[PDB]
């Protein structure tokens, strides 16, 4: 997880 | 620099998110529709903005290095691959972490 | 390009691998004499030579390649190779070296 | 899996 991206 | 993610046509660049959401917007909004670009902060890092079902969201790659070896990834290492173009050409086929395939280059 | 051997047997390719240490990662492709539509993935892991065989497959008109019926898929042999030099997949260890 | 094969 990235913070103010979508990854997950 | 002169790296071979440079010379396709989905990779534009020092664009904003912003700017990459209008540019896919202008494009039709198709699903597939996307493109990769330059992070404006984070030291050889990129961003790909992709559309899905009418909404662009954007994936955070990040460099690491394995030894001496340097990979991209997009999921903490889970995921490698040496070059942005071994990334966006395996994402073509596999969804992989994405909600659906890389399908056309917004340009 | 030099980890293709065409059409040698399994026999040849564990001979092959062998003769150059049965090094963790030593692979090579070669044409499946089995399967004259795939290809085999012979692979040194553990001393030992395991072997796995690419189908190629079609979906919506477009072709590709896969070890695993279609889970992970490929456009060419080269693909496939280069991606498993980084990520195991249901390999059980990394391709490193090409065998000769 | 694929008989004769290690596929798994
Ligand atoms: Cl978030
Ligand atoms: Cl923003
Ligand atoms: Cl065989």
């Amino acid at each position: 997880k990235f913070e103010g991206y979508d990854n997950e | 620099s002169a790296a071979i993610h440079r010379t396709q046509l989905w990779f534009h660049g020092r664009i904003s998110r912003e700017e990459s959401q209008r540019l896919i917007g202008q494009q039709g909004l198709v699903d597939g529709l996307f493109l990769v670009r330059e992070s404006q902060r984070n030291p050889q890092g990129f961003v790909l903005s992709l559309c899905h079902l009418q909404k662009v969201k954007h994936y955070l790659i990040l460099p690491s290095e394995e030894e001496g070896r340097l990979y991209f990834s997009m999921d903490d290492g889970q995921t490698r691959f040496t070059d942005l173009l071994q990334l966006v050409e395996f994402h073509q086929l596999n969804r992989g972490i994405l909600p659906c395939l890389l399908r056309h280059c917004c340009t």
